[PDB]
């Protein structure tokens, strides 16, 4: 397939081709064009606070070592030793000044410095260029408020420039909030879906919620559970949609402070985010005070997405277009009170972790959209995202990005696929930005 | 046991064998294995609301983990070991009892299929309360569904029984450790 | 149980479920046990001829069907619900242990090994006929074959039990729904 | 591979390629020249008799929804949603005004229609055109005498020119009994073989039959069973061969009507076949009404298979080059007593369903065969199939088709792949004619 | 059993089904279920030094066969049939507890998972010496590590266990033959 | 990829490309280059002694049997039947005249030949050319005292010309020890790991077994002990390593004549060893007597190898680039007592065998680096072997090859990758000589 020409998402987004949740060759050609190309999520500070913690993260099909160094920062490296490619380190986490491979005993440093070779002086002699054998390191490692993100493409834009548009939503909860924590370990499972399938439907999907989760509205009683069997459409104003140039995006629910938790978090948590708005609207304005409480679902561009305020933290790990291995973390505001902490992070496994009912709605939804993608008669079928299509505005005096004013549209998806297309088609950065240089009017047509 | 030699025990396995090594009562295993047997019938015909009300204790702790893969000579990290999968009170049991019976849980449709294989059944009684029986069992446990998926769940189960309304002996406590980091499962959406 | 509080459970599995509940007699568990165990034992090291001898009755029905998958909301589609991959009386099962035996049947050589896991074995005496048993057990069945071919099956077994010549309890009835819509074992050709 | 140029089907039809059974890129090349193309078995009106009856099915790896209209015909969708493409129905049989996904809650009519949309006013307006968003129907559905077959290709010939000499021979059983009923629901397991190795058995394998299956007609004490262990060869005149234009063939065994099945069942089947014989003779003829009480091994090309009188009726449903997906129903007269089609339907299972005894002995046979097609020093290798010929005739003045007179040869093997060659080097029907204009000829030079 | 009628039937399998058809003590086949739910739950936790004082004989022949793929009609060709996966003494088994609980076995880090299920067990007294139990049982072993690697043994196990020092039941020899000819398991490495 | 072109292995053999680990395109590849190409190992005389005696075998992913002729010699045929192509023979050993397919009941001979067909008068009449129709034969069969080779390709080297230098470092203990038998049958057990990397450990890995095997030394007593944890290096001149123009490398370590085996076993082999060196010394001198003594870890070239006085003898048979199937023999010396023999046997599968604990130690090491040429960041990364590089002679007084005077190096690897980049860039043997004629001069440079 020639990636140049082949039209795989349609001008706006608003069609994509089915083949793309199910094609191999494509699916190699993103490990190239998105994968190696975007700033993808590692680790957060809470998990690995203190010099020599490590933890070990997947970007894209590739696994790194992300380590607390000497000096506070933060360093990541492939998890490859320099001599015969053996895996370095075989656990989750830990606390280490370095690690020793299994095979020939090389010693590398935290800092990912080859530090040791046993019987150095009496095998290689002085022969040996130790400077030179350093771990393959990730080129780009940026926080967000905590939040550690990786990128192997030295020219990618910085963190915040690549957040776009969506920073500005994120902004209230991760800064002003006081910070979040990100509660660990993550929930592990794997799907048989295509990794686009989960975070397109984190991005922008909230016409599924009632439908879909219909059986999890109705028993759970969440805030939300006026949705349950498409029972109630929420009001006008109910919230809105945005995207960005970097194709990040998500979808606002106005007040949903409580999210998918069950009745019995819905008072102490409705409570909590209420008092906390109050004192930011002489902060930050009654607007962005407002986003602080609010649901948001979110996917940051390419596989990382969340719920805030019900606390879902989300990796969507690539395996090939069949296989996504599902990582899930609970997000907690710092200055909660511990025990609050606590049953959040429960509430987040039960809701959307490896046993979570909610997820669980979801599962045929995403295997099957995705195994489809691979069938004769489909591959050229054109999925559907044009709902909404022509009322989204760019530039808005109080909402930034390209922006839906409404709860339920494809705005997110349109924005989503847009940079998909124009990464899959680019050979580099300067090209992703040649193809984007009209991004939100391609966005706000008709 | 002795956990300085025996390297690769835990304090908590190595107390958990304590429990059964000592006393053993032939009746008390076969009891044991009757209400393990029936708590899985129930299960595996989906009578979910059966096994709420006969086989469930109002104070239940229903409690499966997965534990964070760490280095076997760690001693400096100290963070979160593991996360709940579950970790359950009577109501919410409830909750997950009423998803699984709600006519649109579309997931549900066809009936999935359950088998549930117990083994390895051992119980005692406890020491300070002698209303408290400690039952350990191991289970397998097989869902079919929509042709051709296919998932088997293998895990050991620590669990406290006590009697309950009518004398009927309750689970109060399930707490499994599950033994795959990464489920292989599509999820673990199943009552172990 | 009750059928329209407990959505998801049929009216046959309820039937089922009322047998064990009852009365509950230690002994014939244990009779039961090993009546199974025998049973087994005897199919694992393809002793064909003297499982239909020692351990299957004249009127036997060997049955293991296949349901066709359906709505769970599903009530105006009334045609055959599931087929018979087996519905076998003794003489079916006859011809079926001398095409095992046949030295031209090609797939036997080399020698198949099978390995049975019996659990979950419940017993109890029919009301009406005091001399039927009733047992239920389910077996995990491991098929291994050619160097790497290896089928696991895996099945909730119904039986009825008879006092026959010289008073050996044998098997009259064996009911199985097979939990796996699509067989992804080659065949069923194991005896469950 | 250049599917032009490559010849993998000698001339006529003497040898093909070993790599046919085991090459994936060939498989997905199959996908559109042989099952996109050709007619394939859906079900039959004795499964979907009333209107809002549907069954699921395969078509090559594709899947369909195949509905019994209001107005008495049957029409076939694809069972893919068309908004962001979940599958529709998860079930394989019932009945139903209409599917609705579980994703967004679309509702599509029976008749393929998009019926509904949740909230459609409010959120898509009058821009959402449902007239261009309903299902991907099948463009050709026909029956023969209640057997309903599918074809994607609007080019196809009708369905009885498709089946083409083969029709005569299956008309005594198929029309001229009064007809057949499908019994459901078929048996279904997975082999570990290409679909055309058990295509290519039922076609035109009689010589396999006293080897393969000794230990079964031994066991079994079927009519067939003096064959065990090649202990006795059928006499001269004890049946034919015979092939068609677009691949369809059969053997015939003459007075077999009671087929596979033990001697259980046979004084009573041959007791009905003849008695229903001697009433046909007058109507058809003695050489058509022996036809319908004699044992046929036919299979529809490309992928659909039947024994009649045993009533074994079977898809060779594809899923890659070395799996197959086996599905397995009873074919029975409908003028037979209810008890009589009961027996016999077991019987089938008994014999050739998921535990049957004769298909197991054919696993080993089908398996092996097809995976050695991917091994190295067997790839270029050449299968066999020249057993007759130089003695097959066409246009005989009571057999039609091109024929062998003689019960055991290859001669519809090779009509089999005279077919699949003149599919696999072509791009469309008009080419396949085109490359099949001198059909005959070829299979029946020296 | 005749294995000349029954031809799929080995001398070997005969004998030991005619070592349990006999006599049944149902208390015995308590007593063996215990010791091997014991064993099992010792060598689950990794436990492996206490395994061997508490459940092996000083004189134990710890052996596991692989079997060479034969003709069923072979009866020419008389070379070795089978390999020793293990053919352990108490030392040999000694030696690999150690290598377990080194702590420079790095594949033991992160710790190994091991979930064990015991069933189908028989036991009798031997003929000749009335210290020697012979025990057969069935096992499934599920072994999890490293996030996502999972192996599954399936295996008959016949034993014979006598007592020793202090009056406690010990395996003086465990007997496998491995079904599955080709391991699809990574390695062995476990014990059975 | 261009196999013509791309630098898989750099020159001397310094580094390789992490990708042929992983690279499925050149697993298909190495099928055509490395296996149709070379000497394969097959079975041993001792284990196809008397006519008829008959084993089966890999020779890369294709099966063949290879038998025991009348006439002394011993033939190998592909396992795959001449008319459908079913697999012939479904055992691993046995003795027969001949083999009968399952499918149609052609017999063919021990010696290839077509010897029957069922019916072949009433069928076939006179047509069947059953001369052309024998099994396809191995070109080329040979024997290293005792060990039975095969290669597919005609123009091959005979096998001691291939094994080149390192027959003469194994002759003294294949040949002047009286000759050894290899004791089956093998265990059998599947690895995730590509063939080629416990090839490369086996041909020249020293450096790995005080820190991998740390554990297995350190509880079992071997004589290799003091090697435990990289506690001690072993002395200079405790060893060499060699290699040679066709690949065929190993190491030797000085009187390790009781290898890997635990202390239960070494005081009766040092004795054993000690004895048949002082013969030897008076017929093939010092130095050769001393090297039959002293433990090789060999591979011949490509997929075979061996730990001489250990006796461990592998076979690395290929199914995918992450997956290959491991066969592990015996090797006993012919004049040792038969009770020495069986606890030999028995201690190498104990410590190398399917519960192997000395294997196990490498599973991880074999597996993560096989896995990890197929990631992304991983796959164009150089995996080094310069070890020792710039030390090595050729044409020494008294060790021919290319050798490092050395225990502890990674001589071995570089004439195993040399050898391996010259197959995979040529088309014939022709081809790789042109590449391998300056073979010596590239890896002693610097
Ligand atoms: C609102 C509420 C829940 C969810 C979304 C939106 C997208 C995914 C899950
Ligand atoms: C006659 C009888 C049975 C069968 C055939 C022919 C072909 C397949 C099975
Ligand atoms: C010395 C001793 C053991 C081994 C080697 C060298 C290479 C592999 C195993
Ligand atoms: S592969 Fe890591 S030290 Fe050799
Ligand atoms: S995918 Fe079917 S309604 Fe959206
Ligand atoms: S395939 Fe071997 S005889 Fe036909
Ligand atoms: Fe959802
Ligand atoms: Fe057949
Ligand atoms: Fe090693």
């Amino acid at each position: 397939m020639n990636y140049n020409n082949k039209i795989l998402v349609s001008e706006s987004g608003l069609s994509q081709k089915h083949l793309i949740h199910g094609d191999e060759e494509l699916f190699q050609h993103e490990l190239k064009t998105i994968f190696a190309r975007n700033w993808l999520f590692l680790t957060h500070d809470s998990l690995i606070p203190a010099p020599g913690d490590y933890v070990t993260a997947k970007m894209g099909i590739d696994e790194v070592i992300v380590s607390r160094q000497n000096d506070g920062s933060i360093r990541a490296f492939l998890n490859v030793c320099r001599h015969r490619g053996k895996t370095l380190v075989s656990v989750e986490a830990g606390n280490a000044k370095g690690f020793v491979c299994s095979y020939h005993g090389w010693g590398f440093g935290s800092n990912g410095e080859l530090q040791s070779v046993p019987f150095e002086k009496d095998l290689y002699g002085e022969s040996l260029n130790k400077k030179c054998l350093g771990l393959k390191e990730v080129a780009r490692v940026e926080s967000f408020h905590g939040f550690i993100y990786g990128c192997f493409d030295q020219e990618a834009p910085p963190l915040m420039d690549y957040l776009g548009d969506a920073a500005w939503y994120l902004e209230p909860m991760f800064k002003h909030s006081g910070g979040l924590e990100l509660v660990g370990p993550p929930g592990k499972v794997v799907i048989k879906a295509n990794w686009k399938a989960p975070a397109e439907n984190f991005v922008g999907d909230a016409y599924h919620v009632g439908w879909t989760h219909a059986s999890s509205l109705r028993s759970g009683e969440s805030i939300f559970s006026s949705l349950a069997g498409n029972a109630a459409l929420p009001p006008e104003g109910a919230g809105l949609q945005m995207t960005s140039k970097y194709g990040s995006g998500m979808g606002v629910l106005w007040d949903g402070y409580s999210g998918v938790h069950s009745a019995d978090l819905v008072p102490e948590l409705m409570a909590f985010g209420g008092a906390k708005q109050e004192r930011l609207n002489k902060e930050i304005g009654d607007v962005r005070a407002r986003i602080y409480r609010s649901h948001l679902n979110c996917t940051v561009f390419p596989n990382n997405s969340m719920l805030t305020c019900s606390g879902v933290f989300k990796v969507w790990n690539p395996i090939d277009a069949n296989t996504t291995e599902v990582w899930t973390y609970a997000i907690v505001e710092k200055d909660m009170p511990e025990d609050l902490k606590r049953r959040l992070a429960d509430s987040v496994q039960r809701t959307f972790g490896p046993a979570g009912f909610w997820e669980s709605d979801d599962n045929d939804n995403m295997e099957t959209a995705s195994q489809n993608g691979k069938k004769y008669q489909s591959r050229d079928s054109d999925l559907l995202s044009n709902l909404g299509f022509g009322e989204d505005v760019y530039g808005d005096a109080v909402y930034p990005g390209v922006v839906g004013k409404s709860a339920i549209g494809e705005t997110s998806y349109r924005g989503f696929y847009r940079a998909y297309q124009a990464h899959v088609s680019s050979s580099n950065w300067a090209e992703f930005e040649h193809a984007s240089s009209t991004w939100h009017t391609e966005l706000t047509k008709t | 046991i002795n956990i300085q030699e025996d390297k690769l025990v835990s304090a908590h396995d190595a107390e958990e064998i304590l429990r059964f090594f000592n006393c053993h009562d032939s009746a008390l295993q076969q009891e044991a294995t009757t209400l393990l047997t029936q708590e899985a019938h129930l299960l595996d015909i989906q009578a979910y609301r059966a096994w709420l009300e006969h086989c469930v204790g109002s104070e239940v702790q229903y409690q499966v983990i997965s534990r964070e893969l760490r280095a076997a000579s760690e001693r400096r990290y100290k963070l979160n070991e593991a996360m709940n999968v579950y970790n359950e009170n009577f109501q919410q049991l409830k909750v997950r009892v009423e998803h699984q019976l709600d006519p649109q849980n579309w997931g549900n449709s066809p009936k999935l299929r359950f088998t549930r294989f117990i083994t390895n059944v051992q119980a005692a009684m406890d020491v300070n309360d002698k209303e408290l029986l400690h039952i350990r069992s191991n289970v397998i446990l097989h869902r079919a569904r929509r042709g051709n998926q296919v998932d088997v769940f293998y895990a050991a189960r620590e669990d406290k029984w006590k009697r309950g309304e009518g004398g009927v002996r309750k689970l109060v406590q399930r707490f499994v450790d599950y033994p795959e980091r990464i489920l292989q499962t599509h999820n673990l959406m199943v009552f172990l």
